[PDB]
Parts: structure tokens; C-alpha cells; sequence
């Protein structure tokens, strides 16, 4: 927010400062010198600094929208959901009528079609899960079987669940036009009684995948999993994960994820190299177990947060390592591009700066997976060949797209503000070209998300305080494609658009409200209604509140610059995107 | 197999596809006629960059990561001579081949810096001594009298 | 013993490899002559006992109680008696049968529910209001919190209350009419502890239908950790690793860092802090007393009694961190249990106890046990260990404590104090070691050790009802072992010493491991890839098949 932190800091105290006999804020010239009104007294030893007016709020600003980008765009507005207790009346059962709306609603083509398109579609992601597709063709032929039966295996009330959380990815990835081509529109909105004029982007096709996972769950909570842990749990959690379900639902994805953790640490199973002594079995087993745990620890490392008490990842891919580099870098290279950002992410929250060799580092293995995503094979034709390449190509994009953003933030390198524009418009132009059939469902993985979530931010946010050329250009692109994301993310859709709202009307409060010189600490709003709402937050992750209903029926207790910032608290509220 | 050199002058150069693979940014952009924006180097740093892998398009190129090949890399004299140059614009070939992510020629233009900043006077190095803030002067004339009997 | 050079040539006492002062004087293979072929000596003293701790961790803690077999393609789901499990039983218990069961935790109990929710009076506003709440049918999910809390009380206060009593305020006949059992019992036969585990049910099924992992809250860990005071955790141990570490999940969401109150928060905050660290103490309890494979996400992150509580746990925390290692605790490790037993020993002795204040007399015998098996199992790794004089005599003298320790406390109001899994392990391990030693280092003290145990078994109570059989042929084979090791001469090959014994020994811990290897398991998860996996000679496969070891998987 707001420090003096300005150009030049020098080398050597002045005299002033040794009277000062506090800190050397060696600035040009001092924070506290021009607070003693001895300003140019600490200016005059040697090459006097410059300009007064390159904007030294800016670097403060930017550590605080660390803070931010931090807490809020993956904190904030995904990770907090803010639900009650008292105020959510009970569902006992609930889906004996809801669930098998779902047993009935479901047709053997209505399966198969979904089944069959998602297999050159989609055939890396299950085929990163769980490998064969025909396997879960011949489930699908003996579900109908395995449908309404009396001797409900346990074992088979998983392979019932698989197929639900199959059905959820499917309809995750399908377009519109082929779903509402092989199922109908109207029986959900019959048996929920909503509209009938609800195509189903319009809402209910995440609503069908939420239902095909919560039928998922009807099923696994038959599994009694609790009692009787095994790895198809933790496979068809990976499949859930795919889905935009963790940030619509974080809290209830974290307990889950931490039963599947439990489960497969359950086995102690580590290493995944075929020795010796080992079963051919036992070999694949562990050759499929690498790429189920890293995919595990994927799916740990995207729920991660103050919800997320208990962790997994406990490596690092660079410089007290578990299993690192004993693997075959086959899908774990989907693991190692997403390690890659893991260890750019624990200096967000933390203002400490990393070590810029470490970056450089970093700037290093980038191209080692840009090109080894060149590597691979390729398939005009296999959707899952151009879909995998278009995901690795996007990840190694993002990851390098937020490592220059961190580059101008902590340290501001040469041009990596134009870096930061650059790798923006291209991973935009790789939407814009899968703007197309066949590839609006690589637009689905909520990478592009995420992504899109730090982009309308912070492109947002350094144009409320620089109002440049490139950064107009790109923000023109930006509210065009805010509008023109896929509707398989929907509520949080709906919250990046008021987010992106908010964020203009934030350079409007910027532009409507001049920045006041008290010495050197500045004051608006944007520093105070920041600084309130992400505490605000934090107060809703400060869970007492839903641990005072917890301890019985207890009740507790708990200028200028105070009114406009308090009209703009509740004028463009957080409380809209919070849940 | 030819890409288009946007700059921020905006002079649109052509060039083939195999002198964008040493630009590796304009490597990655590859995946990624093909044009792209360069908005801050002028296009006759861009013209020494890209006659630059005119010469050196089929030379062979480290690892990088080297000292032997790395550190103790010997220059081209050939482009010694062709970045013998203004030392402002030798700055701007600098930033190009930092934001275009040529690491050989970054070397080599850096290596030229190594040299035009070693072997520079002790008279203008202690002419040149506290131009910036660098000393407390009380160091300065503490440094002075340390050599008084000389200087 | 000293080798055989330093009896020959009298050097020093030197256990080295095989001297500090012959190997050098060109005597490697000369010096080495210091322990199929015979031997009877007692050269096995050191080197067998130590293989006893594989056994005592892997077999008695894990493999008697803890390891457990499913059958995943023939278990029916939770379908079949999704509500019925649940309503016929929350249908049956009445007022009677609430408040009459709550008054044996609130005369009888006093350190549990203190340890877990603080009052059980200020638990009977909500059991009082659950008779308006009962009738209740559009809850709310903190209502179905309190109900799945307050049932895991109705589970508790079932198993701890003696029969007597049970017979009365609960009916025998109209409830084996659900099941389908025998009528003709009486409740102890087990099936005090089928019904306790129909209300556990019930109250999970509450849980199930809180549905408690969208948003979890303090009731879930303060259900748990009622739940866990029988052999629940013993009798399912896949759930109450699965229901601990959603306590672990659960309990760490809230950011419970400090257990000390501080005077910038909420007096609501910082009263909730050693409100919740009981909780956490509690939690590191059944963190600790489930160690297990089946266990593996850990909880150490490391008033006046509920803290001490832990700080005795903490000290079984410096004892079973050596059971399954080779490692030896050392004699400055095994003197810091020493030097804490004296610390937390007569304060235990201090601990005010009143034959009417039950509340308080388990108040003091939960620590009042720990300290003692403390005792007990701290000179017993002196004598398994470093093979230490004078700890047989504290081997049989704090067994004999316990004697004690249970004997005075089958009586009016005081065989509750007989129900804790605590001593079920104990007795356990009392019964193991005895029944070894008197395999080995046959003495009579030892076997007169055996006797009385076996009469205090026999005196114990089938409350804890299948977990207890089990136990029962652990008196038996051990013994047998010993029959084992009495007919068959022991062989070696010189040093090695070999046996039917040794040879079952073996067996005994790496079929239960197997048992304990889930890794087919995983690839039945994998589906359609199909998971495959003299007397030394013959009479090994006698006692094997005979006394067939896997039959403590029921
Ligand atoms: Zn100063
Ligand atoms: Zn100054
Ligand atoms: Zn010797």
C-alpha cells in the first residue's frame, strides 16, 4: 500500500541520518528526513537522486497486491465457503428421491454416447487415472446389470460411483449441442420444477455434473469408504477434481481429499521403481500408483490453503524430498509443471523476497518443459494428443507468465513488464484459436480459470494506476473474453465478472480521489477497503465463528479517509463474491 | 518458415524460422504472416540482432550451463567488430537479447562489455571514484591519506 | 559372555567383532568362536529376546486387536438399512433410557466428558431439549451435530454400565427381534456391546445424516473422542483411523495453535483454547494409543489434570517409539521415563479419589493406569532389552500392581474401571511376555504369574465380547509354544540357533504383516489386473495348521 520506497536507493548515509540515529531509510532521500522537513538536507551528498515523481507508492502497492492475488483470487473468492450451521436446515437422506431421479433420468445411450465421445476427447486425463476405457465400457454394460440390485457389493458400489464420477467428467467437457443431443433438456428442469428455457449452459449442465458427483457420492457413502479404503476412491476424486467442484466447494473436497490421502498413506507405499525381487503385478501396480500419487498431489496442492490443514507435497523440484527424480517423466510432467509453480507460491503470502538465482533457476527448467512438451508425440486427429499438448502448453505459459509477473513485482528485472504483456496476449490468442469445435472444451480446465482470474486482476489493476497504451489493449481483450469464457464454471464465472467490475470501479475511485502526502505515507481508499476485505476474509477463516455454535449455544462479542472508504466498503461490496 | 519481427518501431522483418529458434521466446511463440510485438527494442538493434543469426545460424552453441563454454567462451571477432559499436546502443543490444531470450549473443555482446569495463585507467578510476554515492567522505579523505604519500 | 580368546588368552571383557586386542594379533577367525547341529545354552538370552518386539508391537498391538479382513465383492452397502439401523433404535431408547444411561457418565465419569465437552449437565440441555428435538423432523445441520454428539453419549454410557442396571432401564426381548439374536441373555455376553455399537451406528448414521465434511464443527471431535473410550476403536479400527483423521482435518481447519489463554483475544477465544486443548489433549491420546499401519497421519506437532492427563501419554510416548524398532532405548532414555515416573507417580499417588465421587475415582484411574504401566513397561524394556536384573522382579511386581489394580475393582461401581481398552492391552502384553519367558527361561514365579492372570482373565468380564476371545487364545498358543519348545531339542548351525519356535516365531509376524499388506487390496482396486499374492520341518507344520495363527482374524 503505502511506504516511501522510491527510485535510487543509495549507497551511503548522509550526515542527517547519523544525527537521525534511527534506520537508514536510504531512499532518495529519507522517509524520515523529509518528515523532520530536512528533505533536501539528506539530498545533499552525492548525485542527487532524480525525478520526484517516478511513483513510489507502486512498489508498496504491488507487495500489497501480493497480498491480495494471494488472499484473494484463489483465497477469496474460491476458498471460502462461508456457510452455516444453524441457517442450513438439515438433509437427512435426501437423495432417495434426488439421486434416483438420477438412477432413472440416466439411459444406456445417454451413457455410451457421452462414453465414446470422451475417449479420443478426453483420453489422457482418465487415462492419467486410470488407463483403459473399454474396462469401464464393459462397467458401463454390466451397470445395468449392477443397477437396481439386492447384493450391493462394496467393491461394485465402487465400480457403481466410478461410472458417476465418469458421467461428471463428461458432461464437464461435452459441448451443449451433443448434450442436448443425446440427452433431453426438460426432465431435470420437470422433477427440480424450474424453467424450461434453460439450455443448458444456462446453468444446469455444472448442476448435472454436481448431480452425476453427488450420485457418485450416494453411492460411496454406500461404499462405507471410511471403513473400507482402496484407490479407486482416490481415482474418481481425481476425476471430481477435474471438475470445477473444489473451488464451488472447497471445505467439503478438503475432507474428502484428506480420507483419500489417508487412504492411500493407509498402504505406505512410496517408491514406484519394478526391482529385482518384484511381481509383474506388483509392477504395474506401482508404474500406475506414480501417476495416480502425483496426480494426488496435484489434486492437494490446488485445494491448498488455510481449509487445508493436512499436506502432501513434500518435495522440492530444485536446490528434504520424498520420491523426487526416481520417475519416469511421462505424467509427472504434469505433476513437475505444477511443482514448478508450487515453489513460486510460498513467497506470495510471504513478502520475503525468493533469491533471484532461484527464479532464474526456474527460468532455466521453464524451456526444459517448453520443450519437452515438444517431445512428445503428436496427433492432428486425437483429441487427447492436442488436448494434453494444449493443457502442458498452457501450464508451461501460465507458470512462466506469473514467474515474469513476479519478476517485475519483487524485483522488477529488465522489461518484464512487457514480458508480462507479451505472454498475456499470447496465452489469450491460444484461447482465441480454441474459440473453435473441437477445442472449446480445451477453454474447460479450470487452469484457464485461475489463470484468467490473475490476468483480469492484475492487468485490471496496473491500469488503474498506469493508464498505458498496451495495457488499454489488452483490456479491451480482457472484458471481451471475461464475457466470452465457457459456461462450465458458471458462479465463479459470474464472480470474476464482478470481480473485473469491481476492479474497474476501483481505477474509477482511483481516478475520482487523489493520493494525500502525509510525508511518505499515502492514503485512498484502494489501500483501506483492500486492506479491510481481505481481513474480512481471513475473520470468515477465522472459523470460531463456526466453532462458537460449536461450544452450545454461546454468543460472543466480537475523516476523509473514513467515509468515502467507507462508502465505497458497501458501494462495490466483497460481501458479493464471498459465499 | 519464416516469421515477422514486429518492433516497437514496427519495421516488420521476415526473417526464417531458424533464426527464431535462437530467439527463445520467439521459439516458444512458435507453439504459439507471424507476426509479434517487440515494443521497446528499435528494429536496427533488431537488424544486428538478426544479422547475427545470419552469421551465426549454422554455428555451434553450448550448453549454457558451462564455465569452460560459458565463462571462458572466446568471442567472435567478427563480432567483435560488429558490435564494436556505440556504447549506448550496445546496452539496447543487451535488452534485446535479454527480452528475445538470445542467450549466445548475450554472452557475447556481454563479454565485450567484460572487456570495454577491464583494463580502464587507475588515473579515471580514481578521477571516477565517488561519481556515485558509494563512500561516506570521511572514507574519501580517509582513503586519500591512506596513499598521502604518493597521492 | 566374554568370547572365547578372551578365556583363552584373558584379555579384557571384550564384546567386540571380534576383538579390540586379538583381531589385531592376528586372531580374526581364531576370535570368532564366541557363540543341523544342537545348543542349549543360554546364548539365545541375548541373542532372541529382542525378536520379541517384533512380536509385540506387530502381533500383540496390531495383529490381535487392530488387523482386520474385509470382503469387498460379498459386503452389502449402506443401503440395505439405510434409516432402519438408525430409527428403530433412536425409537426404542426413551427418556428412561437416555437420562438413566447419562446418569452413570455424570456419577461414574467425571474426566471424560470434562475432557471432551466440559459439563455433562450443560450437555443435558441439549439431551433434555433432544425430547423436543426427537419430534423434530427439519433440523438444521448444527441440530444434527448436536444429535450425532449426544448419541455417541448414548453410545458411551451403554458399554461402561454394568449389566445390572442395563437389564433394567433397557429390555432384553423386544431389541433381538431387530437383529434376530438370542433373547434368552443377559446383556454382558456380548451384547451390551453389540447394542453400544447399534447406537455408535445410529449416531454415525446421524453424522450420516449431518453429512458433516461440507462443514465440520467441535461436536465431531467431541463425538469422537466419546466414541473412543470402549474397544470401538479396537473393534473398527479402518473407521476410527478414517473418523480420527477427519478429527485431525477438522480440528486443525479452526487454527487451534495456542493451549494456553491469552489476554488480547476472546474470553470466548481464550477460555476455548484450554476448552479445546482438553480436546486436543484428548486427541493426542487416541493420536497415540491407535498406533498403527492402518494409522499413519500423526498428530506430535510438539486446569491442573487434564493436561496431566497427556503428560503421562507424553511418557508412553518415550516408551512405544522402540517397539517395532531394533533400536535400543538407552539407559539415559530409559532413566528419563524413570526420572518423569517419579515426577508424575505420587502425584498420581496425590490424585483425590471418593468410593461415592466416581466421577473422581476414574478421574484418577486413567492416570492412575498410566503411570503404572509406565512402571510396568518401562523395567520391562530394561529386562527384554538390556536383559537388566531385578526387573523380573518388576515385571511380576507392577503385573501384580495391576493385579491389584483390576482384582479391587470388579466390585460395586468399580468394574467399569475393567472396561478400558488400557487394560486390555496391558493384560495383553502381561500375558504375551510371561507366556514367552516362560517359553525360554522356564521358572515357576513366572508360571505362578501366568496362573494369576490367567484367574484374573477368567475374572475379567466378556464385556469387551469378540475382542476378548482372541485374547483368550493368546493365553493358550503361547503356552503351547511352550510345548512346542519343550519337546523339539534346539538346533543352529553353531550360533544360529533354530527352532519350530523360531521357525513359527517368524511366521507368526510375517503372515499377520501380510495380512497387513494392502497392496493387493490395492490392486483388487486396480480391478480386472488381478492380484495374485525334522522337526524344523514337519512339526512347524503341525503346530501351524493346528494352532492355526490366523484365526484371530474374525
Ligand atoms: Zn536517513
Ligand atoms: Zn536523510
Ligand atoms: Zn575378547
Amino acid at each position: 500500500m503505502f511506504n516511501r520506497t522510491t527510485q535510487l536507493k543509495s549507497k551511503h548515509p548522509c550526515s542527517v541520518c547519523t544525527r537521525r540515529k534511527v534506520k537508514c531509510d536510504r531512499m532518495i532521500p529519507c522517509g524520515n528526513c523529509r518528515k523532520r522537513g530536512q528533505d533536501s538536507e539528506c539530498m545533499k551528498s552525492t548525485k542527487l537522486i532524480t525525478a520526484s515523481s517516478s511513483k513510489e507508492y507502486l512498489p508498496d502497492l504491488l507487495l500489497f497486491w501480493q497480498n491480495y492475488e494471494y488472499w484473494i483470487t484463489n483465497i477469496g473468492l474460491y476458498k471460502t465457503k462461508q456457510r452455516d450451521l444453524t441457517r442450513t436446515p438439515a438433509n437427512l437422506d435426501t437423495d432417495t428421491e434426488e439421486c434416483m431421479f438420477w438412477m432413472n433420468y440416466l439411459q444406456k445411450d445417454q451413457s455410451f454416447q457421452l462414453m465414446n465421445f470422451a475417449m479420443e476427447n478426453l483420453g489422457a486425463l482418465y487415462f492419467g487415472s486410470i488407463g483403459d476405457i473399454s474396462e469401464l465400457y464393459l462397467r458401463v454394460e454390466q451397470y445395468w446389470d449392477r443397477r437396481a440390485d439386492k447384493n450391493h457389493s462394496v467393491d461394485g458400489k465402487y465400480w457403481d460411483a466410478l461410472i458417476w464420477s465418469v458421467f461428471t467428467m463428461c458432461i464437464y467437457y461435452m459441448p451443449v449441442e451433443k448434450l442436448a443431443e443425446i440427452f433431453s433438456v426438460y426432465p431435470l428442469h420437470e422433477y427440480l420444477g424450474s424453467n424450461k428455457r434453460l439450455n443448458w449452459e444456462d446453468g444446469m449442465q455444472l448442476v448435472m455434473c454436481q448431480n452425476f458427483a453427488r450420485c457418485s457420492l450416494f453411492q460411496l457413502k454406500q461404499c462405507d469408504f471410511m471403513a473400507h479404503p482402496d484407490i479407486r476412491l482416490v481415482q474418481a476424486y481425481l476425476i471430481l477434481a477435474t471438475t470445477t467442484f473444489p473451488y464451488d466447494e472447497p471445505l467439503l473436497a478438503n475432507s474428502l481429499l484428506t480420507q483419500c490421502i489417508h487412504t492411500f498413506k493407509n498402504f505406505h507405499v512410496d517408491d514406484f521403481r519394478p526391482l529385482l525381487n518384484d511381481d509383474p503385478v506388483e509392477s504395474i501396480a506401482k508404474v500406475t500408483l506414480g501417476r495416480i500419487f502425483y496426480r494426488l498431489c496435484g489434486c492437494d496442492y490446488l485445494q491448498s490453503g488455510p481449509r487445508k490443514p493436512i499436506a502432501l507435497h513434500t518435495e522440492v523440484s530444485s536446490l528434504n524430498v520424498d520420491v523426487y527424480r526416481e520417475e519416469n517423466s511421462t505424467e509427472v510432467l504434469y505433476w513437475k509443471i505444477i511443482s514448478l509453480d508450487r515453489d513460486l507460491d510460498q513467497y506470495l503470502n510471504k513478502s520475503s523476497k525468493p533469491p533471484l538465482k532461484t527464479l532464474d533457476a526456474i527460468r532455466r527448467e521453464l524451456d526444459i518443459f517448453q520443450y519437452k512438451v515438444d517431445s512428445l508425440e503428436e496427433d492432428f486427429r486425437s483429441n487427447n494428443s492436442r488436448f494434453q499438448k494444449f493443457i502442458a502448453l498452457f501450464q508451461i505459459s501460465t507458470v512462466s507468465w506469473k514467474l515474469f509477473k513476479m519478476y517485475l513485482i519483487y524485483y522488477d528485472t529488465a522489461d518484464s513488464l512487457l514480458k508480462v504483456i507479451h505472454y498475456s496476449k499470447v496465452i489469450i490468442s491460444l484461447i482465441v484459436n480454441n474459440f473453435h469445435a473441437k477445442s472449446e472444451f480445451f477453454n474447460r480446465h479450470p487452469m484457464v480459470m485461475q489463470t484468467i482470474t490473475r490476468v483480469v486482476s492484475f492487468i485490471s489493476f496496473y491500469q488503474i494506476f498506469v493508464e498505458s497504451a498496451a495495457v488499454k489493449q489488452l483490456l479491451v481483450d480482457l472484458t471481451e473474453l471475461t464475457a466470452n469464457l465457457p459456461t462450465i464454471f458458471g458462479s465463479k464465472l459470474d464472480k470474476l465478472v464482478y470481480l473485473t467490475e469491481r476492479l474497474s470501479k476501483l481505477k474509477l475511485l482511483w481516478d475520482k480521489v487523489q493520493l494525500l502526502d502525509s510525508g511518505d505515507s499515502f492514503y485512498h481508499p484502494v489501500f483501506k477497503i483492500l486492506q479491510n476485505d481481505i481481513k474480512i476474509i481471513e475473520l470468515k477463516n477465522d472459523e470460531m465463528f463456526s466453532l462458537i455454535k460449536g461450544l452450545g449455544s454461546l454468543v460472543p462479542l466480537n475523516s476523509d479517509f473514513r467515509t468515502i472508504v467507507e462508502e465505497f466498503q458497501s458501494e462495490y461490496n466483497i460481501s458479493d463474491i464471498l459465499s | 518458415s519464416n516469421v515477422v519481427l514486429v518492433s516497437g518501431e514496427g519495421e516488420r522483418f521476415t526473417v526464417d524460422k531458424k533464426i527464431a529458434e535462437r530467439s527463445l521466446l520467439l521459439k516458444n511463440y512458435l507453439n504459439d504472416e507471424i507476426v509479434m510485438p517487440v515494443p521497446n527494442v528499435r528494429s536496427s538493434v533488431l537488424q544486428k540482432v538478426i544479422e547475427w543469426a545470419e552469421h551465426h545460424r549454422d554455428s555451434n552453441f553450448p550448453d549454457e550451463d558451462d564455465d569452460d563454454s560459458r565463462k571462458s567462451a572466446p568471442v567472435d571477432s567478427w563480432d567483435r567488430e560488429f558490435l564494436k559499436v556505440d556504447q549506448e546502443m550496445l546496452y539496447e543490444i543487451i535488452l534485446a537479447a535479454n527480452y528475445l531470450n538470445i542467450k549466445p549473443l548475450l554472452d557475447a555482446g556481454c563479454k565485450v562489455v567484460a572487456e570495454m569495463i577491464r583494463g580502464r585507467s587507475p588515473e579515471e578510476i580514481r578521477r571516477t571514484f565517488n561519481i556515485v554515492n558509494d563512500f561516506t567522505p570521511e572514507e574519501e579523505a580517509a582513503i586519500r591519506r591512506e596513499n598521502e604519500w604518493a597521492e
